[PDB]
This record gives structure tokens, C-alpha cells and sequence, in this order.
């Protein structure tokens, strides 16, 4: 036994495992290398990691709710955050309102990234101040949204109102104001006086005017009134103007505008403790690979959202018994 | 059933070379053996990290976008917000399709390479002392012990000193 | 004649056609192989068939004007389709009317696939219903738009309206209503007293309001008047209401909304009977080919619109003499 | 005007191949003939049948999207909707145009390569029996009549019966 | 010395250069090739070339000031542009304005490529016509914008303005119109006699209608007035309707309307006195490259934008010592 | 410090050959020699312009498209904007990254293998006459002067004539 001692084989050949694995190619649908890797990121914690993002969980408040001031958003005075997170218990306890272009308004506080209020000396002549509603109770006391000034009648009239503002800083401002709708032509006379308000907020080269209108809307915690929610920003340089007949919902201050990371996101996730870059509605994912499909909705350093579940990289020869 | 003949990558793969991805494995005087061959081994494993790096090139970071989910029916720009994202998406996905078939049939293309090279450089080492067998194996036409094969994967072999043995077995 | 009795010749080749083809490589501009295939699409039949999608042929009709009830329309009442089709030779032929974001209102009916309607009960108090006009008539008598209630004074007032309609159902409803903007302060009073009316369409979280203008426009059909309509979508849950002081165009209930893939579609091609999944306004293309260059307006399981009218897919090998 | 020798596939085609897109043609002691060769053939076609499967590897399916055509002038809105839709058609087009090139290529490189493992795996079978002409064909040193021949497009040849014979012819 | 007369080595081998450059592969990251090609654009001259594109150089005007006819742009009249470029020392210097929506109004006139104006013989009954203003100085007198007409009351009053014009052309008629708000109550009577005017401009399927808003706006050129701008297109076959109770800033005639290559771009780089396909707002680059990395916005035919400063294209093989 | 030898392809370039992209070099009777070969270097500058004409085969022309700078906060809108040219950018961004990347492993594959294109066809031309050395030369086993060598890289060497002569010097 045994081969000749004349001669031998030398043979070249390349491993093989018995647990090959199925990947694409041009070629071919279905070829079997030796090994693969997994691209497509598919699975999340099911938390929000709270590192290394500043992660602002809204719990009971909406940003808009946080922003205006909302009694039970208190908390979220002068807040920062690089994602602000919405959760769908969220719910408003105060004045019934509206935001006409509400989604721009969420997305531009969003993304300047703090609720950074300054207050103003505005000096408003002839009105009362501070009005408060049970809609919005503070305590046991009527009340009203903190950023929001509610002015109404003193002794038995309302001056049109007329005040400025300038901005001698080196930030935007950003003004929130308001528009009061009375549901009874007998609500806006006695608040207001004149039949027919009007908000006029001012630039120099930019201005909103707005008039109130009379009627019912649906019954809201004890009220049909409503108030409408605007916004004005002012650049370094310019000057605010507010004029006013009536109706007027005042601002207090500005709040400062900020430029950087700053987001938004919709989520019933928890919020971790741990780390990771990529955050999605679903949960923190991780980044190793190059695409996921669990969120096309995503925040941070993230794999690129695609539709396969699945896509193997070879890493290995083709495998060959 | 036959054992003992050994075979080479001609259409077969050794499941029992589990310190290398390509190698020799040879008949003699002395018996058998079986030995890795590190460097076209680490050249193929070079080039996939590379492209294993390259693809893993490090994530995009994007903070804040637009709008995905709506909660409310408004018509023309909600319409275009999903028309912009579904566009990006579809683009992407196929973008990943292709970089993965390509990059698979690569990867197989270079595996496959990085073997016929191997094959090659030998072949050119034995010069006229060995014939090509057909299955990825040579017939080397004299007495080669372990020692000599060792040469052969070492890339010592002097094709000079068999010469005349080989030529002699091969022919006349 | 023939070889040597001592040796043979063995040639290894490979096929070659007379009529060889062009395409494009990497390598090359111009290769010619053996045989090849066309990718993009770029024919189609010219008639869009009404297989397997259910296609809605608008005629005359616009679906806006299906949607508010156009009297030469009725024949739309409460139709379905995955795709409406719209004609050039459309028009209207009731009371002058615009949509402010008409665009929208068209989209997400279209979305819908539906005209649905069920009628509500609003109880109108104080005022006259059913207002017809010259400009849309039905018959030979004066009428108006069959989902749109044209109310106006009664005895010699037009009482604040001021109704309510839930949404107790698990759907979306959707409101289609309007304002009537009068030519003379003298029709203003005229139809409703007062002489500046209002309309204000509100739900819980959402308000419209609309001031009319008096003013003469151009004659349409007779008329100088024009309609603004307007929508509202109420959510399960939430409510609706309305209130007038004048120039209000009521609705007379609710579309129901639905999801899915209906969607609109202009084009003058003929309604075909044949299946086709892929729709152009061109005409029915088929879906064989990855890309298409016939439109990029496309409904259905279509190739993707691409800028090439050909791209030619090498499935030989390169034709060599 | 040379008729009588045959050619290989070494810068030139046979348009008399029509059951088959590789094959052997052969010259020997009882004439002239032609084979093809099915199995190279249907590997090619399995490899152009797949990507040409893949290609076409079913429509996205699109219901409602945004508008493309417009009856108004309108400005900012109406701009954003024309540039979203030319970017994705320019985005497609140029996909769909690299694709093309790409597959191309690749069938291109694929058929050729089929060519070439056939002529290296009949070279392997003939041993020292037959020499490289260069034209695509191999002079084989022995008599090799039709059923000789047949043994090769076969693989059931046995390069030993033949082997004297043949390196007598080859050299002394 | 010297080989062996029985033999010879034939050796084959392909060039080297001894300074080779690294480029980027699938299969390696750096790669040494014998030479290579940048396809990244990076570099700019730094002018705008005024060939072959017709280059109009705002100045001191920006499109919408040459398009009202603010005084020191009267030079712009009916000027014509394939790109329009406006500076950042542009400034206004007529009555103070503000443009709803005005990026679409800047949009769809850069796009049209002409501000070709028609005077239109409009009658004004009851009416004073060419008012003029301090804040609009047109030599030493008080003035206007060349294309809009500033109407006010005649004798001791303002009827009801209602005009009509006609669109018997075969092109689209684009009209800009104003509504002017007073900052006193007392401003507006004494202008208008009406306490609250209205501005309605109207086709036969669309209609604008604005209501003024007394308040004082901040002090710009002597004035807290301001006029806003609208505009209204009227295609072939259709007719324009103006409506106006008082505040009517009026048109003088239309701008016709043009299709084809024109756009507008903000730059601050010189004009320069060569040739170049493509513009940036750098200044013109060339486009023998497929990429370049100076500026996402760009007006011609011109390389794509892409994030890279550099991609190497190897031209020559693999370069080895 | 082995001056002398020459050597070819096989990990070598050859910084001195400066009129073409491949060629010979040979040692003989006469000396040694060098000439570039013009067909294979025409094939790969051919191949290389192709390719730079279609990569650069004119640019996109565009005019009036949507605003990519803004002076003012807006919200929704320029969101949008924004978002639909940041997707436009990174999508081709990626697309010249990954052309760039194919185009080059293409580039010097191409190359690659023209040269080993060349180097079997001279082989081809040599049959019996000569061996492979190995590194990237052949050892011609017969007297060949300048006008045999040059008969070689002409295309027109017999291998016939010198067949006796050189397996007498390779065998016995
Ligand atoms: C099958 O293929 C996968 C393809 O990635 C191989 O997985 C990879 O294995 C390498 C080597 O173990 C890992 O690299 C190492 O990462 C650590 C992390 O810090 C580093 O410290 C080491 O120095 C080294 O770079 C790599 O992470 C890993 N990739 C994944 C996704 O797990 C795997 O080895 C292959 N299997 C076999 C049996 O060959
Ligand atoms: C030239 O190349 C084209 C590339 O497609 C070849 O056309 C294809 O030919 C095959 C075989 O006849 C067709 O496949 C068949 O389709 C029917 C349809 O149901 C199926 O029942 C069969 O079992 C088979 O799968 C294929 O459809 C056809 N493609 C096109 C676009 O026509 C063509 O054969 C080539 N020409 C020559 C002469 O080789
Ligand atoms: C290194 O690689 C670059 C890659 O392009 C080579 O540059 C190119 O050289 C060719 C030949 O000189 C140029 O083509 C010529 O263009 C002129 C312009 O009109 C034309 O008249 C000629 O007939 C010819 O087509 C080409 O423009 C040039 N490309 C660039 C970007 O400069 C270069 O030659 C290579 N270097 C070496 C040493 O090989
Ligand atoms: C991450 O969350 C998303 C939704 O926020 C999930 O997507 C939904 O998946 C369910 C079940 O497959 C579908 O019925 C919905 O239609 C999906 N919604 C959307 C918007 O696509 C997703 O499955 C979650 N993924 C993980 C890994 O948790
Ligand atoms: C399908 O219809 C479209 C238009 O609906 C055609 O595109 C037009 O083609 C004409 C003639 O080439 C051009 O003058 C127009 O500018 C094109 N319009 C657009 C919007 O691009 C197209 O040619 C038709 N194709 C087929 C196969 O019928
Ligand atoms: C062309 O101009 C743009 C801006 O118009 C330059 O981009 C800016 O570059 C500076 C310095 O690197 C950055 O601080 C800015 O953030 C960049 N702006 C934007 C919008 O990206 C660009 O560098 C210029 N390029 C050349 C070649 O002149
Ligand atoms: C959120 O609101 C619920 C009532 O809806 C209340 O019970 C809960 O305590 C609130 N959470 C916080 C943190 O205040
Ligand atoms: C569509 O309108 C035309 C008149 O414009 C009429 O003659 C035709 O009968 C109408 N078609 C239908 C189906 O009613
Ligand atoms: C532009 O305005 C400045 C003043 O701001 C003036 O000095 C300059 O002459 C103007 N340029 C032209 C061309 O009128
Ligand atoms: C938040 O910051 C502002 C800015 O200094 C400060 O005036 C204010 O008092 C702070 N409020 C809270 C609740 O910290
Ligand atoms: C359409 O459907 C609604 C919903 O049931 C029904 O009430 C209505 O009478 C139907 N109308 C027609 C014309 O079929
Ligand atoms: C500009 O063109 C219009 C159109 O003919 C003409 O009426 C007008 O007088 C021209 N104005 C100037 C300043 O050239």
C-alpha cells in the first residue's frame, strides 16, 4: 500500500464549511459562499437611549403646549433638548386654541432646540392685564398660558392698543401672540368694547393682520371661544410693532432663536439608559451596518432606511462540497 | 466509494482546511499532507475588509427632516412630502440592491482568483518536472518527499535539480 | 486530398449570426452582439383599458364638479373608481364658483375613491332652503348643486344659524360647503339682511372663517356672484359646527372617506377594452420593461419613467465574422 | 481564398454553429465535423436568463402621487414639485443607463469566459497528447478518428492509450 | 561576457512612472496608477462670464423693485434677462411694501425672463389718479412706482371702482396690483372716505380679495403705512374684473408673460467679460468635469453638485516599481 | 545589487520603457533590447478614452430650478426644500463615489489584462520552442538574433524552423 516512489501529487484547493449561506449575485439568485454579513438593520432595543443626544421627553406635553405655557407644561420653562419627544397620552389643559400653520410652528421651535423665554417691559395703556379662564386653571384659580398675556376692558373702554419693540441683539426673537375669538357678539363687547377687533404685528418689512370672529365653536372644557396662535420673528436690527383694537393675546417676551441639531420625533418608546447614535419612533438602533428598515423616520448618525428586510454580503468564497 | 485519491478545486472544496482559505495538500514517498497557504489566503481576506470597510464607510448623520406620519388628510404638500421620501427610499433601496449583487459577485470573482493564481505560480515553479492532472492537482514526474514538497509551497523549488529525472519519467 | 492519416485538428468556437446587434458597454460605445432586448417601453396602445383597474371615464365632469353635484353630473352621484379619469372637454354648467386650494380638495378626493354621500338632518332655523339659480339649471327650472343648500332670508330675517352634527361613526366625514360673495351691497341685503355675513366651519382642534366681498366679477352663465367652497374633515369623535350670519351655501350631510390606491388622472384617451395594469395618460402601456419613456404620469404596476427612448440589453455574446 | 482549414475562436465566429453557441470542429483521418457543446451553452444561458429575470424582476407598483402637468402659473409650490419629479427621472435615468453598461459588460465578460474554460478544459484532457495552434484549435499528435473525437466533446478520453504514440509524433 | 549564444530570454512587461498617483478601487482604498484625473470641480474664477447666457445685473435693484418700478430702478424697464442677478447691497427706496407669497411672485417673473410692460388704457371715474409720496422721491418731487397707479378720492369722494379689461391675446398677461393700509383711522377717510375699504380682482374662475388693516407698522422712509402686492394672471380668452371700495393701489397695464430659460440668482461676483456654460454664485466654473463641489446652486449646463472635494479617475494601469 | 538580468510583469514595471504602455525586452547573441507594443497599448488607451468620454459625455443643462438659501425662518416649506436637494446631493454623491470606485478596479483590470493578453499570445507563437521562466519571461531554447526576436513581436516567427534545434536544447 502506499503510491509509487517515483512520483507524487501536489493538489491545490480552497476550504469549504458545511454550513454555507445563501447571497445574491449578478450571476446568480441563490449562490452559496462560506460566509455573510447582514446589512440591513432590523431590529431595535424598543428604548430611547438617553446618550449621547439630549433626549427631552415631553410626557404629558406637546412642544406647542410646552411653548405657550400650558400649566401642567410648566416644567418645560426654558428647556433645551437636541430631540424633543411627542407621546400620544399628550393632551392640552387650557385655553381651547388653534394653530393656523401649526406643523411650521412646531417644526421651527423643534429645531431652534430651547424654550429660552426673555421677558419685556411691554407697557400696554388703558387695559387690563393677566386675564385667566377656568378652561385653564392654575392651581384652584383661573388662569391662563404663562408665555401669553390676556388683555381685556379697564374702567369701560380698550385705547388701541400700540407698542414697540425693537431688536438690539445679536439673535432672532421669536414673538408668540394671539387672537381671541368670542363665541356671543355680547363675549366680545364686554371683553373688548368695539364689535370688530383687529391684530396688527409688525416689522419693517413684514406684517400679520388679523380679525377675530364672533361665533360658537365646540364646547371645549366649559368654553365655544377660541384663540388663534400666531408668530412673528424678529432679526437684529428690525423692530416689532403691535397694534391692536381688541382681541389681542399678548406676548410677555421673546423667546431666543438658536440655529444646530435640534429635532422632533412622535413616540411611545421609553427612554433608556444606555448609549447609541441612530434614534428611531421605534427605539434607539444600532449603526454597524450600512441600511435599516425599521424606521424610515429617523434621528442622529443612522444607517440610509430601505425596503428589504434583508441583504447579504459575502465574506467568503463560494462554497463547495 | 473511493478513498485515496486526493483531489483540488477542480468543482470540490476541503471542508478539513481549517487554517487557511487555500492550500496544498499532496501524495508521496511518505504518505500524505496538507498545509495552508497564509498568503493568498490574507490577500483575499485583504480585499474583502476593504470592501467590508469601505461599504461600512460610517452612517450618514441627519437631524432634523421632514414630516413622515400625518395624522391629518390635506392634499397637495402632503401629498409631496410622501412623494419626496417614497422617491428617496425606492432610489436607496435599489441603491443597496445593486451595491450587494455587485459587490457579491466580487467578492466570489476575486475568491475565485486569488486560487487560479495560486494554481498558476505553481505551475510556473515546476516548470517541465510536473504535468497539469486536469482536477486542480499536478503529477510531478519524480520522487518528491516531504522536504521537497515543503520547497514547493515555500517557493524554494529548483526545478533544475529534478529536471533531468522528471523529463526522463514524462517520456523516454 | 484530405489530412494526414497521422493527426487531427480540434477547434473550440462559438456561434456567430448574420444580423448581429449594437449596445453599450463600459469598455465600449458600439459592440455588436449576437442578440439583444429593449428595456424601455415607449409605445403604448392609445386606449386606457378598463381592466383590472375600475376606471371612471368623468365625460363632461370634472370631479370637483361630480363631488358639489353639477346637475349635468348626477349621473356621478355616489360613484367609485381606483381611477378618475378627467377629459379636456369638461366644463361646469351651474352657479360660478372657485375652490381656494382647489388642487387639494381634488387630491384628497381622488385619494378617497369615492362619492359616497349620506345626507344629515341640519335642522335650519329661521331661514329659506333650497335656493336655485338661472345659472344651473335642472330642467327648465332654476336649481343649484345637489350636495349644497342654498339658504337665504325668511319672512324678512336671516337669524344667526348656529347648528351642530357629531361624528359618532368610525370613518372620517368629510363637509363640503360654501360662501356666496354677492355683486351689490344691494344683493347682500337682499338674500340676508345683514350686510357683511360670516361663516365659521369649526370642529374641536380646527376653525375656518370666511368674510364675503361684494363685488361684480366677470359674467359667468349670467352672473357677476360667485361661490367660494370650502371643506371640513371631521374625525370619529370629534364635531362639527357651523355658524352663519349670512351667505352661507350648507351642505346637505357628508362624503365618507376611505384609504386605498384610487387616484385622477387627465388625459383624452379612449376608455379601452382590453387588461392592462400599467395606466398613461397616453393610453394603456405594457409592463414587460423595466424603464418606459411614453409619460411620467403613470397609475398601476409601470416600468419607471426614464429620459431614454431605448436601452438596449445585451442576451448573446459579442457577433465577431 | 483559403478554404480547407478549419479556425478556432481566436478572432473569428462560426455562423454554421445553429444548435449551440459553443462547440468543437474537428479534422481528421475520416473528414470534417461539428458538435456542440450543450452544457457550456446552457451556462451561459442560465447566467443571461438570470440577470434578465433580476432586471425585470417586477414593476414597483404606484397608485396616487403628486401632479407633473400644470394648466397655471404658480411659483414656489409648483417649482418644488417640476424639481422634485426631473430629480427622480434624471436619478432613474441615470440608473437604468449604468445598468445597462454594467450587464453588458458582464454578459459580455461571461460569454467569453465560457469560451475560454471550454478550450482550458479540453486542453486539460488532451495532456501531452496535443499542442496550443493559436488559433483556438489543438493539434492533436496521434491518429483521432470520429469516435476519438467523440470521446473528447464526451470527457470519457484516456490521454495514456494514446500518449506513445503522440510523443513520438511531438518530438523524436 | 554576455548570454549564452544558444539560447535568449524574451521578457514582456508594461511601463512604470516613478511619480504615480493613488486612486480608489472596489478592492482597495489606495491604489497606486500611473496617472489619473480629477473629476471634482473645486475651483471657480471668481466672475460671472456674460456669455453666452444674457446676464442682467441687478445693481442697487432687486427683480421685484425693477419689476413695481421703484425710481432709482427705472432703468430696468422692460428689460429682458436670461439670469437675473441680485446683489446684496440692493435696497428699496419707494413707499414701503411687503409681498405675500413673495418668493413665488420673484419666482414665476425671474422664470419669465422679461418685465416687457403694456400700458392699458384704464378709466378711473370719480377717482384722483398718480398720487405721489416723500418716501418715493422721483427727482425732487413726491412720487410712485412707475407701474402702479395711486388713486384717491376726487372732490369729497370715492365711488365704488369697477373696471374691466379684456385679455384678446394670444399670450398670458400677468397684473401686479397693491392694497394700501393706512396707520390711522383717520389717514383712511381722509384718502378714501371709506372706514374700510376692499380690493377685489377677479377672473371667471379665480378671484383675490384683500381688506386693509389700519395700524401703525414700523417707521420706514417717513411712513408706518404700507402697501402690500399682489399679483393676478389672466390667460387668452379671459377677462380681468377690479373691484375697489378705496385702498386700490391700481396697475398701469400688464407685464407679459413669457416661457422658456430665465431664472434669477443671488451673487455678489463681478461681472466678467468672458465665456462660460455654467454660473454659480461664486462665479462661472467650467463643466469638462461631471462633478463639482463649488456650490449646489448653479444656472446652465454644469457639472452635478456632489459632497466630495476630489474623486480620482484612473488613466493609466496599475503602477508598480 | 543584480545588474544584468532582465526581468518581466511578473510584481516589476518597467520605469524605462516611455514609448508605449507594453512591449518586449529581450537578451541575446547581439545583447539586449527593448520595443514597445503598439496594438496592445492602442487597445488599452482605446478602452480608457471610452470610458472618459462616456463619464464625461455632457453635462445636464439647467435653468430656473427651486431656492437653496434662505434669509428667513419659514417652517414646513423650506423644510421641504431643503430636504428634497440634501436627498438630491447624497444620492449623487454616492452615485460618483461608486463610479469612480467600479471605473477604476475596471481600469486595471482592463490593463491587467492586456498585458497578460500579450503574454499569451506570444506564448502561443513560441509552441514548443520555448518555456516559461516564470517571470513574466520566456527562455527561448534556440539561437534567435535581433531579426528573430523581431520576428516574434512582428508576428510572423516560424516556430517550425527552429522546432529541431530547440527541443534538443530543452529535452535531450
Ligand atoms: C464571517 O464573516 C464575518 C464578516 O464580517 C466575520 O465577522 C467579523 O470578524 C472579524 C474578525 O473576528 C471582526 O473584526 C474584529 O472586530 C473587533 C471589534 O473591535 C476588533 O477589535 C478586531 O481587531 C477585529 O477587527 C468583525 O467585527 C466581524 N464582523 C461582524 C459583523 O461580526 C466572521 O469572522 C466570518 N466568520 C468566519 C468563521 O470566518
Ligand atoms: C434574443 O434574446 C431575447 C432575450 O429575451 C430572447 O427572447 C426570449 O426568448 C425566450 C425563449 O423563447 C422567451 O422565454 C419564453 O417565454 C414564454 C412566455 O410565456 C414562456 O412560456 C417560455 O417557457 C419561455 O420562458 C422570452 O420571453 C423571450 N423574450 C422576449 C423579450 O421576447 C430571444 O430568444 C433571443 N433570440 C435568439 C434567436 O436566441
Ligand atoms: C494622464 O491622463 C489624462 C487623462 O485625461 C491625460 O490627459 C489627456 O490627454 C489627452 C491627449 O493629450 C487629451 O486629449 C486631447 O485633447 C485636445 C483638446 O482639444 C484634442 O485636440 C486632442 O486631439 C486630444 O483629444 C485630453 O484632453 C487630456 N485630458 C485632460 C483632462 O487634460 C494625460 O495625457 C495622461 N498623461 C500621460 C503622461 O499619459
Ligand atoms: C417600527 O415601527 C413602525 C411603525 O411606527 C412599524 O411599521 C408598522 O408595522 C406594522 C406591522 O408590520 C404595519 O401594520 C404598519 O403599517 C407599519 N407602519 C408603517 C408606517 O409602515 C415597524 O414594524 C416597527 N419595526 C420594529 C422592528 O419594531
Ligand atoms: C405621450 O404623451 C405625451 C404628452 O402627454 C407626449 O409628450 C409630448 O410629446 C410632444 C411631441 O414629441 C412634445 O411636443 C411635448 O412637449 C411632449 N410633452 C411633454 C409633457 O413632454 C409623448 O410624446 C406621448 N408619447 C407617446 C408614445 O404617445
Ligand atoms: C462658494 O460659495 C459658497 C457659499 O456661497 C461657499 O460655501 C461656504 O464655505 C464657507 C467656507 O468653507 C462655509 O463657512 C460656509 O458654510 C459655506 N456655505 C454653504 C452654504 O455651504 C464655498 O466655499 C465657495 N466655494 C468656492 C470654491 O469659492
Ligand atoms: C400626565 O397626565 C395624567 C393624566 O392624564 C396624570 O395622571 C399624570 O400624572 C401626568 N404625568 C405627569 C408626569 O405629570
Ligand atoms: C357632454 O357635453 C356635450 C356638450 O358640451 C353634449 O353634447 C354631450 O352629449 C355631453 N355628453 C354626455 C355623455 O352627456
Ligand atoms: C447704488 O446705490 C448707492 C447708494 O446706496 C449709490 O451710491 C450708487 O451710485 C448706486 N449705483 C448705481 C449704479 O446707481
Ligand atoms: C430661563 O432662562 C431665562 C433667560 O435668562 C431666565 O430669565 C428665566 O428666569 C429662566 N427660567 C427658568 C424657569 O429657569
Ligand atoms: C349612494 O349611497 C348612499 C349611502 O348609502 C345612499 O344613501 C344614496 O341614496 C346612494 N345614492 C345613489 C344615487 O345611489
Ligand atoms: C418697453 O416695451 C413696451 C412694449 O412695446 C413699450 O411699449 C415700452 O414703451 C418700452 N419701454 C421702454 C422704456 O423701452
Amino acid at each position: 500500500p502506499g503510491n509509487d516512489n517515483s512520483t507524487a501529487t501536489l493538489c491545490l484547493g480552497h476550504h469549504a464549511v458545511p454550513n454555507g449561506t445563501l447571497v445574491k449575485t449578478i450571476t446568480n439568485d441563490q449562490i452559496e459562499v462560506t460566509n455573510a454579513t447582514e446589512l440591513v438593520q432590523s431590529s431595535s432595543t424598543g428604548k430611547i437611549c438617553n446618550n449621547p443626544h439630549r433626549i427631552l421627553d415631553g410626557i404629558n406635553c406637546t412642544l406647542i403646549d410646552a411653548l405657550l405655557g400650558d400649566p401642567h407644561c410648566d416644567g418645560f420653562q426654558n428647556e433645551t433638548w437636541d430631540l424633543f419627544v411627542e407621546r400620544s397620552k399628550a393632551f392640552s389643559n387650557c385655553y381651547p386654541y388653534d394653530v393656523p400653520d401649526y406643523a411650521s410652528l412646531r417644526s421651527l421651535v423643534a429645531s431652534s432646540g430651547t424654550l429660552e423665554f426673555i421677558n419685556e417691559g411691554f407697557t400696554w395703556t388703558g387695559v387690563t392685564q393677566n386675564g385667566g379662564s377656568n378652561a385653564c386653571k392654575r392651581g384652584p384659580d383661573s388662569g391662563f398660558f404663562s408665555r401669553l398675556n390676556w388683555l381685556y376692558k379697564s374702567g369701560s373702554a380698550y385705547p388701541v392698543l400700540n407698542v414697540t419693540m425693537p431688536n438690539n441683539d445679536n439673535f432672532d426673537k421669536l414673538y408668540i401672540w394671539g387672537v381671541h375669538h368670542p363665541s356671543t357678539d355680547q363675549e366680545q363687547t364686554n371683553l373688548y368694547v368695539q364689535a370688530s377687533g383687529r391684530v396688527t404685528v409688525s416689522t419693517k418689512r413684514s406684517q400679520q393682520t388679523i380679525i377675530p370672529n364672533i361665533g360658537s365653536r365646540p364646547w371645549v372644557r366649559g368654553l365655544s371661544s377660541r384663540i388663534s396662535i400666531y408668530w412673528t420673528i424678529v432679526k437684529p436690527g428690525d423692530i416689532l410693532v403691535i397694534n391692536s383694537n381688541g382681541n389681542l393675546i399678548a406676548p410677555r417676551g421673546y423667546f431666543k432663536m438658536r440655529t444646530g441639531k435640534s429635532s422632533i420625533m412622535r413616540s411611545d418608546a421609553p427612554i433608556g439608559t444606555c448609549i447609541s447614535e441612530c434614534i428611531t419612533p421605534n427605539g434607539s438602533i444600532p449603526n454597524d451596518k450600512p441600511f435599516q428598515n425599521v424606521n424610515k423616520i429617523t434621528y442622529g448618525a443612522c444607517p440610509k432606511y430601505v425596503k428589504q428586510n434583508t441583504l447579504k454580503l459575502a465574506t467568503g468564497m463560494r462554497n463547495v462540497p | 466509494g473511493i478513498f485515496g485519491a486526493i483531489a483540488g478545486f477542480i468543482e470540490n472544496g476541503w471542508e478539513g482546511m481549517i487554517d487557511g482559505w487555500y492550500g496544498f495538500r499532496h501524495q508521496n514517498s511518505e504518505g500524505t499532507g496538507q498545509a495552508a497557504d497564509l498568503k493568498s489566503t490574507q490577500a483575499a481576506i485583504d480585499q474583502i475588509n476593504g470592501k467590508l470597510n469601505r461599504v461600512i464607510e460610517k452612517t450618514n448623520e441627519k437631524f432634523h427632516q421632514i414630516e413622515k406620519e400625518f395624522s391629518e388628510v390635506e392634499g397637495r404638500i402632503q401629498d409631496l412630502e410622501k412623494y419626496v421620501e417614497d422617491t428617496k427610499i425606492d432610489l436607496w433601496s435599489y441603491n443597496a440592491e445593486l451595491l450587494v449583487a455587485l459587490e457579491n459577485q466580487h467578492t466570489i470573482d476575486l475568491t475565485d482568483s486569488e486560487m487560479n493564481k495560486l494554481f498558476e505560480k505553481t505551475r510556473r515553479q515546476l516548470r517541465e518536472n510536473a504535468e497539469d492532472m486536469g482536477n486542480g492537482c499536478f503529477k510531478i514526474y519524480h520522487k518528491c518527499d516531504n522536504a521537497c514538497i515543503g520547497s514547493i509551497r515555500n517557493g524554494t523549488y529548483d526545478h533544475d535539480v529534478y529536471r533531468d529525472e522528471a523529463l526522463n519519467n514524462r517520456f523516454q
